[PDB]
């Protein structure tokens, strides 16, 4: 149980952190014009 | 496989206020028994007999013959757990 | 006219993105309304206040907050004088007149623009050292504000404190906690049940401190933002627009929207259920209580009753153990209240103290909450749907949890709406694509 | 159908002697016990105890009888358990209990006779439906 | 109120509505000037 | 740089389908509360919703058939606790107190919730114009209404809608019991906004259809009259406008495409808007009208309309709903 | 002193007191007094369920079970009369309390067994001639298990016994003398067995501590089909009071 | 002082009620400034002077 | 009523006015 609770956490700051540090890549640059 | 409720409609229960298996309620119905003596006469049950719940410790002159109006409007069936369990003869589930 | 700058009349107010003078008036006179109201409503309220009454049975919102604020108000809630209220109407009353005044003159007859009459209210939106120094004024009034909460607190007549031994009053505030790790121990608890978030605030002492603590984070942050300008990844990372600023700012007021629904649907300590009606959960436990009382005294032992589905008729656990009230109402075992907490042992209500230490005023107060019930229709018949006519009542904790979900959900569209809008103006494709540039005719095909 | 001197006649006292309201304060009465009563005696039974309501046949078999006005004005001054037994107003609104029920405070003499003569009007008016809940909606 | 303002009590039973009469001003201002 | 490469190819527009920031949330959210549905409409237990151990299969190995079948609710001894996996004992106990509801659930509004953000994100990327989110704002505010906002009103997700057919209108005749919502006008705007934009959406076809320039004969489609990307109009806007405007009069017509799509759009949207909103404010408990014995006559006695014809049925539903889980007289919970 | 914030949450409600290893003394029994038993706790460690074998008419065993009804097991504030019969032994009438819980585990398989958990009425009395309560006393009785419905309820076709259709409505012209078994419905009342074994005194304090095994039927469903027998093992606390 | 109370009070609404109406009208207005200007200076202090009276002598009644 | 009217009255007298409407 606790093994997953921490492999859930894990998982989860994994794809929040790719989502924030992806927003401030540089997101506005990223259009046509 | 009979139902036990069923069938003690079938007796005096179904007429009377039975002093061993009738919600507190009913004795709303008769004057000067509700709450006082009502607590009194479901806290001191069962009965053999209408007439022992005069026996009841610690009742004025005045409540004894309260009873004695409404001894006729009494009766005593053989005890009934689905009617006395659950705690349901001060609250068996039926408000308005 | 709608050839000069692009909007239609219906999108009138898009016209002032680039006049500072104009969008100054139309603000102050926003303001003079909101404020208006605050003022003239109170003055509704108060000519249609029967003390007698209580407050919830009389749709006041507002004399609610006064009272909470501990003006107007003695023991458990009693109205005692009405003068404070009168005050707050006339005076915001009054106020909005000085703002309306302004408003109005820089709506219309002052400079369109500021920033050829003044280099200091002049602003460009562009411009992030000027945008971040007003950021940084605001910042600081807000910090100035959220003391002032504590000095009425602390200096100037306390609170209403609904948990205050003997039945709640108005108390001063005299230790306000500071420890970090109780105030923003709320900012990091669970946002679900028995947990609360910042909504399972319970105590004036950490109410005022929280306080202490947001304004003075503000006005350090008010003095940072006077002095820096944006960092470099936050200037590549943001929209620097007048509707980008704007779209922030409907996202932070729509999160602040449902964060209120929530507060006046749980929380009874910054909203006193002596003048707010009891909540959603509360008046739920007190109908439990209620009949416990009443099937007690006729001589249940309501420790041992099992109930219909083999449960506690007035008595179970919790699914940590915890001695709950029975029946439905298991759902709402995280309430607590001041008529209720005398009788929670550590283990949770002690049958004991349920059978010999009830007092009057208990069962009086759980019956009145049982029959106010934040439940009632539109047309403020109180009840169930399947209630006949006779009560005209609807909690005010359900009209203010209501609006307010309205307001943030729009708030929230407000959001989504302006902050597509401003990328796409900043990127230069908010009015449609061009024919003899359209970018997917230029990239490859997907199969 | 009309609200008529015959139906706006009540018991008064438990000797057979009567009053007959007009329209205006049968309508008194009707507006009292809303803003008093209603909060637990909608339709005349009794949120926090269904086991006691306002029918006429209910308060007929109360001690003292409450029947008529007389009881239920004294009843409105001093409650009493069905039995006459302990006295309530410590639980149950009232005039001695005015105190801790504010809507009590406000009522003259006047005010406890309609809602008393509303409490008796209503079940000649509405019948089984006067008291009996949910069934009779 | 207090009874000294109670002339005006009819006055505060309008007032908190002042506010939507805005509302509606700028659609008579605007039809005044034909949108 | 490797991170941006990574970058490179989350936000690229060369993708089969776009993944984007959002998405890095989307993909695996959606695929975890799809996974456990799946495998949860088949195979869970039965669950106990009502908190009273008496426990509701659900499930097609449990003897239910497609339309029978639902992921129950949690049980409401939970109400609106934080309830996962790892806070069970174990999965056994989880299935039987309605764990993989929470899950997908939760999973499933975080997930629908950065499809919007994914919309606007596409469209950005695309040189697009950026509100099409904003439009799909109004069922996913009715998921949000029924799935979060209602249980944290009543305060148990028990009361969420059932992940079922049959258990979605289990929902609404409860819910009509207790909040009668038919009287309520934000539901009524809902039904003119599906029953109008079903009315506005069977309109516009037909028009346009109608107005569909010759370019077929008659042993072949229509269709293959447009061909993707030509830059003439298909249909006559005002031929079906001529049309249109002598069915009713030509003022009630639409003569610009523009504002004829533009109204198509906000109908229906702000039409679920509303319902959305009467989901979550009745879930404050502010009821739709009361109307009941509302007329009198002059004896006083009650004359009923069909206000009061809808409450006897609202009745049997009260009394008929969770027929075992109430001890007191008053449905506060 | 811990307080309900300190608790809420964590488990310990469902948790008996228990007593430090430093208490093996001797509580003594004056002949001459009245006792009472102020707080009775039982909380269950394991729930066992005998196996219904095939044919083979061999010893039925108590497999053990998993707990899906979480930390809700434990029966507290039980009181009653102890009373110091002629021979020397005490007895305990069960009266008051928080004396029973309901009960669901699951066993191999899945099938869940319900059980109502309890000591209702319990009369349990110990060896004769009991000078003091000691670490080797035992309090040995039976209880009475009511049904695990009471008669309000109503199964999922609407039937019932003091409420309910008395029939499968469903099936209008059905042959109803098959289902006479789910029509017709039954209040059951069995009897259980306790165990009481005292291996903790507190002979200052007057608390007792051990350990306890009560055997008892499950549920039927109100006569439906055949209850299984389980086997309850946990600790105990009491508290004696003259 | 009551008299007095009564009538500030009484000018109060009716200087608000023209300052509502003219301010805007004025202000809007084309060379009507070298009139309004100068009136509307004072129709601004004397409003404030006169929600002070009103708001001392609110004591004495 | 004449709050409700002052606000029309506005419009009017700075259409009659020709005013910055
Ligand atoms: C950037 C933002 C991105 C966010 C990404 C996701 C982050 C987490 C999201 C969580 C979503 C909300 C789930 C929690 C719901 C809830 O039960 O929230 C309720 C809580 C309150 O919790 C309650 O708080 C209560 C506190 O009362 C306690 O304390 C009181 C003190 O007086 C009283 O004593 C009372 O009796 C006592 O019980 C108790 O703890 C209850 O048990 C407990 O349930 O409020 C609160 O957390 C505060 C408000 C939370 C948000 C409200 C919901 C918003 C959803 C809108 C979505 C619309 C989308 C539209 C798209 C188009
Ligand atoms: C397009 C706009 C349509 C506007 C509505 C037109 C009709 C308005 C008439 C009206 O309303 O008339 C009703 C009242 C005035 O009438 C009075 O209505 C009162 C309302 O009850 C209130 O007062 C009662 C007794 O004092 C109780 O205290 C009760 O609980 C309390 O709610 C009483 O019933 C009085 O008897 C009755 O005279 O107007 C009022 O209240 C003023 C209400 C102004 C708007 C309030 C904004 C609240 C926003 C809630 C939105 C949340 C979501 C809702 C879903 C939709
Ligand atoms: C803080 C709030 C705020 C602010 C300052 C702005 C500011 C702006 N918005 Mg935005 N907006 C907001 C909130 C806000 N918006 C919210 C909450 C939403 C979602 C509902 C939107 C949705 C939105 C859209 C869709 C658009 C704007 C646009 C605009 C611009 C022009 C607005 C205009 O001319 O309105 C004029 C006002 C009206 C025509 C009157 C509206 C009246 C509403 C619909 C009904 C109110 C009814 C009331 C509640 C009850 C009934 C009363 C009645 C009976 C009398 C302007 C820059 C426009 C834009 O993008 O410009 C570039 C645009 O198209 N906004
Ligand atoms: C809260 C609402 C609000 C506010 C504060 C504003 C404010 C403003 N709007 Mg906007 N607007 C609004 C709502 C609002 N608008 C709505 C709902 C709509 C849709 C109908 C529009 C549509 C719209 C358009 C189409 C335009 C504006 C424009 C403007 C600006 C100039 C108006 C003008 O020329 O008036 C001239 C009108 C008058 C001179 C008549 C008198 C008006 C005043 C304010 C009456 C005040 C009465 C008050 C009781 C007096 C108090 C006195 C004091 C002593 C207390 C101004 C800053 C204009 C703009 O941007 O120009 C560049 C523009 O073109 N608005
Ligand atoms: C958040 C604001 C709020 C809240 C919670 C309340 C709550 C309350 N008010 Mg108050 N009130 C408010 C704002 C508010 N008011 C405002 C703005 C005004 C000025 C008009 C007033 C004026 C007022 C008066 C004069 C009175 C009250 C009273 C009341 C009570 C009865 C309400 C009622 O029956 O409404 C009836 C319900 C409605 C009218 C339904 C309105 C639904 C709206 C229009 C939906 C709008 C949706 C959305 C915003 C539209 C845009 C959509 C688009 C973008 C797509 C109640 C306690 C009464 C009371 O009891 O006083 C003692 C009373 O007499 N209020
Ligand atoms: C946010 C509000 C705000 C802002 C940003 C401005 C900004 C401006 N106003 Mg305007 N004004 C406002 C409100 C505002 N005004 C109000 C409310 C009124 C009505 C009373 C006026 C009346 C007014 C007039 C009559 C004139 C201006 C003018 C000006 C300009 C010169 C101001 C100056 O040099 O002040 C210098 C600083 C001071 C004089 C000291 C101010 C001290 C303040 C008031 C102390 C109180 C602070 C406290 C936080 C307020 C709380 C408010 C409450 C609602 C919370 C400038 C562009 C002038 C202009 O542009 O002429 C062409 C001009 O003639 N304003
Ligand atoms: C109204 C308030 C306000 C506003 C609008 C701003 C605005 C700004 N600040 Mg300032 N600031 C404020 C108050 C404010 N600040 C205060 C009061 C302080 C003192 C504590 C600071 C301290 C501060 C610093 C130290 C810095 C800024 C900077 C900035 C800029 C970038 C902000 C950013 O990237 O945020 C986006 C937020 C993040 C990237 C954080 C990561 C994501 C978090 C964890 C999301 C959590 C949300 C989630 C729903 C939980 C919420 C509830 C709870 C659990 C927390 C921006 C101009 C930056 C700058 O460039 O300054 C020159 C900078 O370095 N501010
Ligand atoms: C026996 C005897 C006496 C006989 C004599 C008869 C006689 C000669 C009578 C003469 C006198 C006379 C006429 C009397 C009539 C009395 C009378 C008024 C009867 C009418 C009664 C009645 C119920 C009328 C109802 C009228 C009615 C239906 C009004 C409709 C209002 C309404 C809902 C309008 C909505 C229209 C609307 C919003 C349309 C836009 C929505 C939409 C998606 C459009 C789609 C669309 C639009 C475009 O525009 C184009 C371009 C395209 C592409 C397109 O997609
Ligand atoms: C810009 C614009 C706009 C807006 C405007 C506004 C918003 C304004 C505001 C205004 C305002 C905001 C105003 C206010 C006012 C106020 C007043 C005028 C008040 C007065 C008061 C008084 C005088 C008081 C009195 C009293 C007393 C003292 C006591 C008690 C009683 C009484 C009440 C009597 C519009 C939209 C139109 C459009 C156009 C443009
Ligand atoms: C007063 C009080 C209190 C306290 C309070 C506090 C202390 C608070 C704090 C608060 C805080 C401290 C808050 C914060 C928040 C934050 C936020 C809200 C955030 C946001 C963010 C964002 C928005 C971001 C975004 C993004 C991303 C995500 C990525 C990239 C891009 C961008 C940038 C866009 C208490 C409770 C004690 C009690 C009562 C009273
Ligand atoms: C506080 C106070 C005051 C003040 C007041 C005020 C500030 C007022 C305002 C008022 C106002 C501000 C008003 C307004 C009004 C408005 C109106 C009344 C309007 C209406 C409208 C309509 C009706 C519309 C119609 C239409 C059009 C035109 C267009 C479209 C179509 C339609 C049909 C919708 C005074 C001084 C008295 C003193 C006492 C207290
Ligand atoms: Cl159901
Ligand atoms: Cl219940």
């Amino acid at each position: 149980m606790e093994t997953l609770k921490i492999t859930v956490y894990i998982v989860v700051t994994f794809f929040v952190l790719l989502f924030v540090f992806g927003f401030l890549s540089g997101d506005p640059a990223r259009n046509p014009k | 496989l009979v139902n036990v409720v069923d069938e003690k409609l079938g007796t005096a229960y179904g007429e009377k206020i039975d002093l061993n298996n009738t919600n507190i309620a009913a004795f709303i119905q008769y004057r000067g028994l509700y709450p006082t003596l009502a607590k009194l006469i479901v806290k001191n049950a069962p009965y053999e007999s209408v007439e022992d719940v005069l026996n009841i410790p610690g009742l004025t002159e005045r409540q004894k013959q309260i009873l004695r109006e409404n001894l006729e409007h009494f009766t005593v069936t053989e005890v009934e757990t689905a009617l006395v369990e659950g705690g349901d003869r001060y609250n068996n589930g039926l408000y308005k | 006219d709608q050839e000069s700058s692009g909007f239609a009349w219906w999108a009138g107010n898009a016209r002032l993105i680039n006049l500072s003078g104009k969008l100054l008036g139309a603000h102050v006179a926003h303001a003079g309304l909101i404020v208006f109201w605050a003022g003239a409503m109170t003055l509704f309220e108060l000519a249609h206040f029967i003390p007698e009454k209580p407050m919830y049975e009389q749709g006041l919102i507002l004399i609610p907050h006064i009272a909470t604020l501990g003006w107007g108000v003695g023991p458990g809630g009693e109205v005692v004088d009405t003068f404070p209220f009168f005050v707050v109407g006339v005076v915001h009353l009054i106020s909005s007149a000085v703002l309306g005044f302004g408003g109005v003159y820089h709506a219309i007859r002052g400079p369109e623009t500021l920033e050829e009459y003044s280099s200091f209210f002049g602003y460009d939106w562009k411009d992030k050292n000027k945008m971040t120094t007003i950021l940084g004024f605001h910042l600081i009034v807000l910090g100035i504000g959220a003391l002032l909460l504590v000095a009425k607190a602390m200096f100037f007549g306390g609170l209403y404190d609904t948990w205050a031994p003997g039945g709640g009053d108005v108390r001063v505030i005299t230790n306000p906690t500071l420890d970090p790790r109780v105030i923003f121990g709320y900012l990091l608890k669970s946002p679900f049940g028995g947990e609360g978030w910042i909504v399972s605030v319970n105590n004036l002492e950490d109410v005022v401190g929280g306080h202490i603590w947001i304004g003075l984070i503000c006005i350090a942050g008010g003095i940072w933002h006077i002095l820096t300008t944006p960092f470099g990844w936050a200037r590549r990372a943001f929209i620097w627009s007048g509707e980008a600023y704007l779209s922030y700012s409907l996202g932070a007021l729509s999160m602040m929207g449902f964060i209120a629904t929530c507060f006046v649907w749980f929380n009874n300590t910054v909203y006193p259920s002596e003048f707010y009606g009891p909540t959603g959960p509360e008046a739920s436990q007190a109908q439990a209580m209620t009949f416990l009382i009443r099937d007690q005294k006729l001589g249940a032992n309501v420790g041992s009753a099992q109930g219909p589905t083999g449960l506690g008729k007035y008595l179970m656990r919790s699914p940590t153990g915890e001695i709950i009230f029975g029946g439905e109402t298991m759902r709402f075992w995280d309430f607590r209240g001041p008529w209720l907490e005398p009788l929670r042992g550590p283990n949770g209500l002690d049958l004991n103290k349920i059978k010999n230490d009830i007092q009057p005023w208990q069962e009086r107060r759980a019956a009145e909450y049982m029959t106010h019930a934040p439940l009632g229709s539109l047309n403020s018949v109180g009840g169930v749907a399947t209630e006949i006519n006779s009560v005209n009542f609807v909690s005010p904790r359900s009209w203010l949890a209501t609006s307010h979900f309205v307001l943030a959900f729009f708030f929230l569209v407000g959001h989504l709406w302006h902050a597509g809008r401003a990328r796409a103006a900043a990127a230069g494709f908010e009015k449609g694509i061009d024919r003899e540039s359209e970018p997917v005719l230029s990239m490859p095909s997907l199969d | 159908a009309e609200l008529t001197p015959e139906v706006l006649t009540v018991p008064l006292n438990s000797e057979g002697k009567t009053i007959t309201l007009t329209e205006k304060q049968y309508l008194e009465g009707k507006r009292l016990f809303q803003y008093a009563c209603a909060s637990c005696h909608v339709g005349g039974i009794t949120k926090t105890n269904p086991s006691l309501d306002l029918r006429t046949e209910t308060l007929a078999l109360a001690t003292p009888p409450r029947d008529n006005i007389e009881g239920l004005v004294d009843y409105m001054k001093n409650p009493t358990t069905y039995d006459g037994e302990q006295e309530i107003a410590e639980v149950h609104p009232s005039l001695r209990s005015a105190d801790i029920f504010p809507k009590m405070r406000n009522l003259t003499e006047k005010d406890l006779v309609a809602i008393a003569g509303h409490i008796l009007v209503e079940p000649k008016i509405l019948g089984d439906k006067w008291g009996g809940g949910k069934v009779y909606y | 109120l207090p009874e000294a303002y109670a002339i005006f009590d009819p006055l505060v039973d309008v007032l908190p509505v002042i506010p939507v009469l805005f509302l509606a001003l700028a659609f008579v201002w605007q039809a005044a000037v034909g949108f | 740089n490797l991170w941006e490469r990574f970058c490179n190819w989350v936000t690229s527009t060369d993708n089969r389908l776009y993944v984007g920031w959002f998405g890095v949330i989307m993909i695996p959210t959606l695929l975890a509360a799809t996974i456990c549905f799946v495998i949860a409409f088949i195979a869970a237990p039965p669950v106990d919703i009502d908190g009273i151990r008496e426990p509701v299969s659900g499930s097609l190995l449990y003897g239910n058939n497609i339309i029978t079948g639902a992921v129950v609710p949690s049980s409401n001894a939970i109400g609106l606790h934080f309830y996962p996996i790892w806070e069970a004992a174990s999965l056994d106990e989880w299935l039987y107190n309605g764990g993989p509801y929470q899950l997908i659930i939760f999973h499933f509004l975080l997930g629908a919730s950065c499809y919007m953000g994914r919309q606007w994100e596409l469209s950005y990327r695309l040189g697009m114009r950026p509100w099409i989110c904003v439009a799909y704002s109004a069922p996913l505010a009715s998921a949000f209404a029924v799935f979060l906002i209602y249980p944290i009103g009543q305060g148990s997700f028990s009361d969420g809608m059932p992940l079922g057919i049959s258990g979605t209108f289990n929902f609404m005749i409860v819910f009509q019991a207790e909040h009668n919502i038919l009287m309520h006008p934000f539901h009524q705007l809902g039904v003119a906004g599906v029953f109008g934009g079903a009315l506005f959406c069977a309109m516009h076809g037909s028009l346009v259809t109608s107005s569909l320039i010759r370019e077929t004969t008659e042993t072949e489609s229509a269709n293959y009259g447009y061909k993707f990307g030509q830059e003439e109009e298909t249909y006559n806007i005002v031929a079906a406008h001529g049309y249109f405007g002598r069915l009713i009069f030509q003022y009630a017509s639409f003569n610009n495409s523009r504002s004829l799509h533009f109204f198509l759009a906000a109908w229906p949207v702000v039409g679920v808007w509303f319902t959305a909103l009467g989901i979550s404010t009745m879930a404050f408990n502010l009821n739709g009208f009361n109307f009941n014995h509302s007329v009198i006559d002059a004896k006083g006695n009650v004359i009923n309309t069909w206000a009061d014809i809808i409450n006897r049925a609202n009745l049997g539903m009260e009394v008929m709903h969770e027929r075992n889980a109430h001890n007191f007289p008053l449905d506060l919970a | 002193t811990l307080t309900y914030d300190d608790i809420v949450g964590t488990g310990l409600a469902n948790k008996c007191p228990t007593l430090d290893d430093t208490a093996r003394g001797a509580y003594p029994i004056d002949s001459s007094q009245t006792y009472r038993i102020a707080r009775l706790c039982l909380q269950p460690t394991t729930f066992l369920v005998k196996e219904e074998p095939k044919n083979k008419r061999q010893e039925a065993e108590f497999v053990p079970t998993k707990l899906v009804t979480r930390e809700t097991t434990s029966l507290d504030q039980i009181q009653g009369e102890l009373k110091v019969n002629s021979d020397g032994s005490l007895t305990f009438v069960e009266e008051d309390g928080i004396d029973f819980q309901p009960v669901t585990v699951q066993m191999a398989g899945g099938e869940r067994i319900p059980l109502l958990f309890t000591v209702k009425n319990l009369v349990a009395s110990t060896q004769p001639n009991v000078t003091s309560i000691t670490t080797s006393t035992d309090f040995k009785g039976e209880f009475n298990v009511p049904s695990y419905r009471t008669a309000n309820f109503l199964d999922p076709k609407g039937r019932g016994l003091a409420s309910g259709y008395d029939s499968a409505i469903a099936l209008p012209q059905a042959k109803e003398e098959e289902l006479a078994r789910a029509n017709v419905k039954r209040f059951s009342l069995t009897k259980g067995q306790i165990s009481l074994n005292v291996a903790k005194v507190d002979g200052r304090t007057g608390e007792i501590a051990g350990t306890f095994e009560s055997e008892q039927l499950s549920d039927d469903d109100m006569g439906a089909h055949e209850p299984h027998e389980v086997k309850i093992q946990g600790v105990f606390y009491a508290s004696i009071e003259p | 002082m009551t008299i007095l109370f009564q009538l500030a009070l009484a000018a109060l609404v009716i200087l608000s009620f023209v300052m509502v109406i003219g301010v805007p009208v004025a202000y809007a207005s084309p060379q009507d400034w070298d009139r309004s200007k100068q009136l509307i200076f004072l129709g601004s202090g004397l409003w404030i002077a006169l929600v002070l009276v009103v708001g001392v002598l609110n004591f004495f009644v | 009523a004449m709050i409700g009217i002052a606000g029309p009255m506005i419009i009017f007298l700075l259409a009659v006015r020709r005013g910055n409407l």
